[PDB]
RNA sequence: ACUGAACUCCUCACACCCAAUUGGACCAAUCUAUCACCCUAUAGAAGAACUAAUGUUAGUAUAAGUAACAUGAAAACAUUCU
């Protein structure tokens, strides 16, 4: 619902941008569903501030529309598992744990296919220039 | 019945091509990339078996989509309208290529089929056609042919130059019409499925899949006229411009059956020929 | 003007005189304030006449909402859907008596100009004029110098 | 002499909305085949003239160094070398322009 | 009324159009391939086939010799006209010169030409290339041209 | 800036006007808007149509089986209309039958039938509900009433009229809201029919008469773009009907059809209905 | 001043059913206090309307006046963020359905005359707006046939009714 | 003979077609008193109402994209030439 007021002091500031810039002018329908393993704490470190690493492997539903109301990722009733390693931050005196920063490692699978096809350019070439 | 024949045709067209889109599901993301002179490099993140190469020029500009007629996809030519199936290198080819042979071919081919599709749908109920072949003739020959049995009734008849002015006047309505030339690659059993009734073409069907190491067998469609071609073909007959269905040739084996050939002659849009050039053009395509 | 203003013709609701007469007039609706030179009329209205307007209609239901927003209104609802609000600020008891009881007479069609001061859809019961009535048939229809 | 009325925007908008005013469509507007740029059909292609136009300033700068001063003209003819280049038994006695990148696919 | 009249107005009158070929010509001698309003390097194009000419008439030749000392404002390319272009051009009769157009330039929108002596060193200009002979159209005239000269 | 409020307020409320007529709000069932009894209402909607319902089989009568069904599943976070609809549906139908088969005897019954379909149809009791507010009256699960709802309405609301006041009211209120729905209206712009030269000819066989000849009685222009023609039906060298056409085909079935308005007794200038 | 224009590409629509046809996606674009008449950015204006982008753009690119060059670059920006930001799958499947020039804020000059008197210059100003449709351009609206002129006026014909009388 | 007015009649309703001038009935907006407290009322006031002064100021038109204006040539942008 782009509940942005809540989602100030739901995630850290330094997460904020990443949460709210690339879904604005579009529709997400994210929904949860049961989990599939309990979530557990993973490592914790350390003017002051907290961090939590946690890991959870969880089932969700993705549909990301456009401005115009058509799909572009993610069917909207089939979920998937997903499966990540969630940091939190907290102020040490009134803040609380709030998602930091999602850790990706490099052996996980690659997300799911988009829907349009793209066209990713070639190097550009200067009047002088011939291409090799 | 003929209108029977072609909606049992249209029928097991459209089970096929149902059955191959379901049996590849998802989106699977090909790599394509453009191994062209002009516009090097670029590379496509296509959707498998579902894009195709007209989808690629639709990507790079409007004037490959206007321009290009076949596809280069790993040096084999492709038509536009071919749902790629891996990643590969797409390069795509015009009527005025250095080389356009393969173009050429293409082109030919098409008009043939286009021939064909107005040769079925001409005559008069009471007469039986049979679509026997198009035969591969080069173009330096001066025409397109496309070989035709007639009801025994006809094996007298010759067409006027009316008759062959109304077949022009149908294959410029289908040209008006601008239909899109639909390909699939199926398997030897289903072509012989669809066309279990001719048997001219249940045994080039045979043939074809002889030729091919396994059962795949090109049937093209225009629109409800499905056919059996030797390669790839044209996007849309909307292509031809100048079109000309010149004479008609009865074989000399006239003995078993009365093969006779249609031959006409056609220009593309992009290489329109000045009135006379294209009157003697078409008086060579009359022999 | 005519030429600047919408135009109908004279019509009923759903052959309102056929059968029987059906008052198109349905709902009334009198926004009026408790305190307020505006409604003074209104309130007398409301104190000595509303109740004998409702016993003679029994077809119309009158709501009195005293507490109005903006001038207190008298909104009334007609059958046919059309919705007529008439301001009654500063009107006297008599002067929203008569407005009222045209309220309940007229129908909910638009106040504009009616084109025709009839209505008729059988305009001929011996047949519409054409220009073969009153022309006399000839033999073997031939028309005017025609040779067979 | 002066106006003697103004004139209205309906009059004005058949003036100046007049077909002989709109801007005409062109219809010699192709693509190169040799590189896809937009050209005229009997004009030069614009980038490919570009480039051209580069390589030829290029080589003018290297005359113009081998010269040395105005009015020295040679009187034989010249041929421009690139590199990886030498001299073919016709281009003997021409005088050598030597250019520092290689010979362009369009240069022959 | 124009009739007949080959010649443009140009410059500030007749000497002055003169001048603006004379200096269009020695540009054009001295870098082979010069850039100018399509106009005038129509107008010095005839001037230029004329110099060629002139220059084959010989370095001895006196009227010649007068024709290039007018003709070309810096005499250092007198010898090249004498020496380098017209022995280039020895065995051609004329079109020594190739003109094309050039997209408008960009400062008044006007039509412009690039004029090359053929021959020159520099790179070549992107000619123009008719269809390759495999086009379709041109197979089949090939095919025309074929029956033509088998049956007559 | 001017002091003052009456002229900014005014503007104000000329501004909200024209928002209401640029974008309009989604229509809204008047149970929804202000100044709503319903008691009050269905009560006025009897004294309305001057009949005496019973104000338990109207409300009954006014209640859809979708509003139920809606009014349960929000609940879950009353008897409906069914009955009257069909007793209301099948005496309509039945009425209408007696009145159309004893005011034009010579109507076959396909014709009494495609009458009678007519006028219960959606359209025709669409727009009587509309205009005597069954739609505000309606309880349904969605909004504005579609016209089979409606109908449906409509019909339990007759239904419920028979079971208050009996058959004899009831077919007054049929014939003053859906026999006066055919005034002005034409056979067969209510009865659509194809070839009625067909038609005809089975309804003169019907009666034992040879086919009709078709001839051409009167024509103008016939060589222009707009010809007038006009074909008569001949019985026996009798002139039955002729119509009018632009081509001697549309004529000759425009002559079809008033010879099936005369035997029918369907013709513009019959007796009108008596009430 | 308003700015409208650069809100039209803000508004966000509710999602579509899968039984409803694809809406179009649309981008607006503008460029603001072009020094240039708004008169003579018209006629740019009108030629491009209506066209696809790839057509608009070979048009613009071969055009003398100052206008095409500044329209052409509104209309690679326009396509670029037609990509990236509207989800356009297809860079050429793209067409005009609105180009027009506005007034923009001009500036007064004084030009001076003869007598010691003078006139007000305005350095003019123009402001230019876009409205590309994802998909082809619609086919141009065909000529009025002699049929359908003649069912026109046939249908007038039908249409008389017997004026001023019952 | 008919046609033929704002004359006259007919159905209904009526203060509702002269300049200057004069009598009268109302009245927008504003402020104040007191209300209303919703956008009005009763009064008291007054910088109290603009299709017109070659009116003043500002905006923008029309004439008009018109009149008019401007940068010698090539080039390696070094330079050379006229
Ligand atoms: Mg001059
Ligand atoms: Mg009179
Ligand atoms: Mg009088
Ligand atoms: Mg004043
Ligand atoms: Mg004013
Ligand atoms: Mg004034
Ligand atoms: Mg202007
Ligand atoms: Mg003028
Ligand atoms: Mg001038
Ligand atoms: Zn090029």
């Amino acid at each position: 619902n782009s509940d942005h007021d809540r989602l100030h002091t739901l995630v850290t500031e330094h997460c904020f941008p990443d949460m709210t810039w690339d879904i604005k002018y579009k529709t997400v329908r994210w929904s949860f569903v049961e989990s599939l393993e309990p979530s557990h704490v993973v490592q914790v470190r350390c003017n002051v501030y907290g961090q939590i690493t946690v890991r959870m492997h969880t089932r969700q539903t993705l549909a990301i529309y456009d401005r115009f109301g058509r799909l572009m990722y993610g069917q909207e009733d089939v979920p998937k598992d997903v499966l990540e390693y969630v940091v939190f931050e907290k102020q040490l005196p009134y803040g609380s744990w709030r998602m930091h920063t999602k850790i990706v490692p490099p052996w996980a699978p690659p997300k799911q296919p988009i829907l349009k096809t793209v066209m990713i350019p070639g190097p550009q070439l200067k009047p002088e220039e011939e291409y090799e | 019945s003929p209108t029977e024949l072609t909606e049992m045709r249209n029928d097991l067209f459209n089970k096929e091509k149902a059955r191959q889109l379901s049996l590849t599901p998802r989106t699977e993301k090909i790599e394509v990339k453009h191994v062209g002179k002009t516009d090097p490099g670029t590379v496509f993140v296509m959707n498998k078996n579902i894009s195709t190469p007209y989808s690629c020029a639709m990507h790079l500009s409007e004037w490959y989509c206007r321009k290009s007629i076949l596809a280069l996809v790993d040096g084999q030519p492709w038509d536009m309208y071919k749902p790629l199936t891996k990643s590969c290198e797409i390069k795509f080819l015009t009527f005025k290529d250095c080389d356009p042979g393969e173009v050429n071919k293409a082109y030919w081919r098409s008009c043939a089929m286009m021939m064909g599709c107005v040769i079925e749908r001409a005559f008069k109920d009471e007469y039986m056609v049979n679509l026997v072949r198009a035969p591969e003739v080069p173009v330096i020959s001066g025409a397109f042919c496309y070989d035709v049995v007639l009801d025994s009734k006809l094996d007298e008849w010759m067409p006027t130059k009316e008759n062959l002015r109304s077949f022009t006047k149908d294959a410029h309505a289908l040209i008006y019409k601008d239909l899109p030339f639909e390909t699939l690659e199926v398997e030897a059993k289903v072509a012989l499925e669809i066309f279990q009734h001719s048997k001219y073409k249940v045994d080039f069907i045979e043939e074809k899949a002889s030729q091919n190491p396994e059962r795949i067998v090109k049937l093209h469609r225009i629109g409800d006229f499905i056919d059996v071609s030797e390669g790839p073909l044209i996007p849309r007959t909307s292509i031809c411009f100048q079109y000309e269905v010149s004479a008609v040739h009865n074989l000399q084996p006239t003995q078993p059956s009365l093969i006779r050939r249609f031959q006409g002659v056609s220009l593309p849009v992009h290489l329109r020929a000045h009135f006379t050039i294209w009157d003697k053009l078409l008086e060579r395509s009359r022999k | 003007t005519a030429r600047g203003t919408p135009s109908r013709f004279l019509a009923s609701v759903l052959h309102n005189g056929l059968g029987r007469y059906v008052q198109q007039l349905q709902r009334l609706s009198f926004s009026v304030s408790r305190d307020g030179a505006s409604s003074r009329g209104a309130r007398e209205f409301v104190e000595r006449e509303v109740i004998d307007f409702a016993r003679r209609n029994p077809g119309v239901v009158i709501y009195v909402n005293s507490r109005p927003c903006c001038v207190p209104r008298v909104v009334a609802e007609y059958l046919n859907g059309a919705v007529r609000e008439e301001s009654i600020h500063c009107k006297s008891v008599e002067e929203i008596s008569t407005l009222v009881q045209k309220l309940a007479d007229q129908s909910g069609l638009d106040v504009i100009r009616i084109r025709k001061p009839f209505h008729t859809d059988n305009p001929s019961i011996q047949g519409q004029w054409h220009p073969f009535t009153n022309k006399p048939t000839t033999f073997r229809g031939l028309r005017p110098r025609e040779v067979q | 002499a002066a106006p003697k009325n103004r004139r209205t925007i309906e009059v004005n908008r058949c003036r100046r909305r007049n077909p002989q005013k709109l801007i005409k469509v062109k219809n010699n507007i192709d693509v190169c085949p040799e590189c896809g740029h937009l050209k005229q059909k009997h004009v030069l292609c614009a980038y490919c003239y570009e480039k051209v136009c580069k390589e030829t300033a290029e080589i003018r700068r290297q005359i113009g160094k081998q010269e040395g001063g105005p009015f020295k003209a040679p009187t034989i003819e010249t041929v421009v070398l690139y590199t990886g280049e030498t001299p073919s038994e016709q281009d003997q006695g021409k005088r050598i322009i030597e250019r520092d990148r290689k010979r362009p696919s369009w240069f022959t | 009324i124009s009739h007949g009249r080959v010649f443009r107005r140009m410059g500030l009158g007749p000497e002055s159009r003169i001048h603006l070929l004379r200096n269009l010509l020695t540009g054009l001698v001295r870098h082979e391939r010069i850039e100018a309003p399509w106009a005038r390097v129509d107008e010095m194009r005839g001037y230029a086939e004329k110099l060629i000419d002139y220059g084959k008439l010989g370095d001895t030749n006196e009227r010649a010799m007068r024709m290039a000392d007018f003709w070309l404002t810096e005499k250092d390319l007198i010898p090249k006209l004498f020496q380098v272009l017209a022995p280039r051009y020895k065995d051609q009769t004329g079109g020594y010169t190739r003109m094309l157009q050039i997209p408008n330039r960009s400062l008044d929108r006007a039509k412009m030409a690039v004029i090359e002596y053929k021959g020159n060193c520099l790179p070549p200009l992107p000619l123009p290339r008719r269809d390759s002979h495999l086009t379709l159209l041109n197979q089949l005239l090939q095919g025309l041209r074929q029956d033509l000269r088998q049956s007559q | 800036v001017k002091k003052g409020f009456r002229a900014a307020f005014r503007f104000q409320k000329e501004l909200e006007r024209q928002r209401l007529l640029r974008c309009p709000p989604p229509p809204v069932r008047r149970s929804e808007k202000p100044n709503w009894d319903y008691h009050a209402e269905i009560q006025a909607f009897g004294h309305r149509l001057q009949e005496n319902f019973s104000l338990d089989l109207l409300k009954t009568a006014f209640v859809n089986s979708c509003y139920i069904k809606s009014e349960e599943a929000k609940r879950q976070q009353l008897k409906s209309n069914q009955e009257l609809s069909e007793q209301g549906t099948s005496f309509s139908q039945t009425c209408l039958t007696q009145f159309l088969e004893d005011e034009y005897p010579d109507m076959p019954t396909e014709g009494i039938k495609n009458l009678v379909d007519f006028l219960t149809g959606e359209e025709v009791v669409c727009h009587v509900a509309r205009n005597l507010a069954v739609e505000q009256l309606t309880l349904s699960e969605e909004f504005p009433v579609p016209p089979a709802v409606l109908q449906q309405t409509f019909f339990a609301v007759i239904g419920a009229l028979l079971q208050s006041s009996g058959p004899e009211r009831t077919a007054l209120f049929i014939r003053d809201f859906l026999i006066t729905q055919m005034t002005g209206k034409e056979l067969f712009e209510m009865w659509k029919i194809i070839n009625p030269m067909g038609l005809l000819v089975e309804e003169l066989k019907k009666r034992n008469v040879s086919a009709p000849e078709s001839r051409l009685t009167r024509q103008s222009g016939g060589t222009t773009a707009l010809p007038l023609y006009f074909v008569g039906l001949y019985c026996d060298k009798k002139l039955i009907a002729e119509g009018p056409g632009e081509t001697v085909l549309v004529a000759e079935e425009e002559a079809a059809r008033v010879a099936l308005r005369k035997l029918y007794g369907f013709t513009e200038n019959r007796r009108p209905w008596n009430y | 001043i308003s700015r409208k224009w650069e809100k039209k590409n803000k508004i966000v629509y509710p999602p579509q059913l899968p039984g409803e046809p694809r809406r179009p996606a649309e981008i607006y674009h503008c460029r603001r206090q072009i020094k240039y008449s708004k008169d003579k950015m018209w006629y740019l204006a009108k030629l491009i309307r209506g066209m696809s982008i790839d057509q608009a753009l070979a048009q613009l690119e071969f055009n003398d006046k100052k206008g095409a060059k500044i329209i052409k670059e509104v209309l690679l920006e326009a396509q670029d963020m037609a990509v990236r930001d509207h989800n356009v799958e297809f860079r050429s499947n793209l067409y005009i359905a609105e180009s027009t020039s506005g007034r923009g804020q001009c500036l007064k000059r004084i030009r001076y005359h003869g007598r010691g008197r003078f006139g007000i210059m305005e350095k003019v100003y123009c402001h230019y707006f876009v409205k590309l449709v994802e998909g082809p351009p619609p086919p141009p609206e065909p000529p009025k046939t002699a049929v359908a002129h003649a069912k026109e006026y046939i249908q007038q014909l039908r249409s008389r009714t017997i004026v001023h009388t019952l």
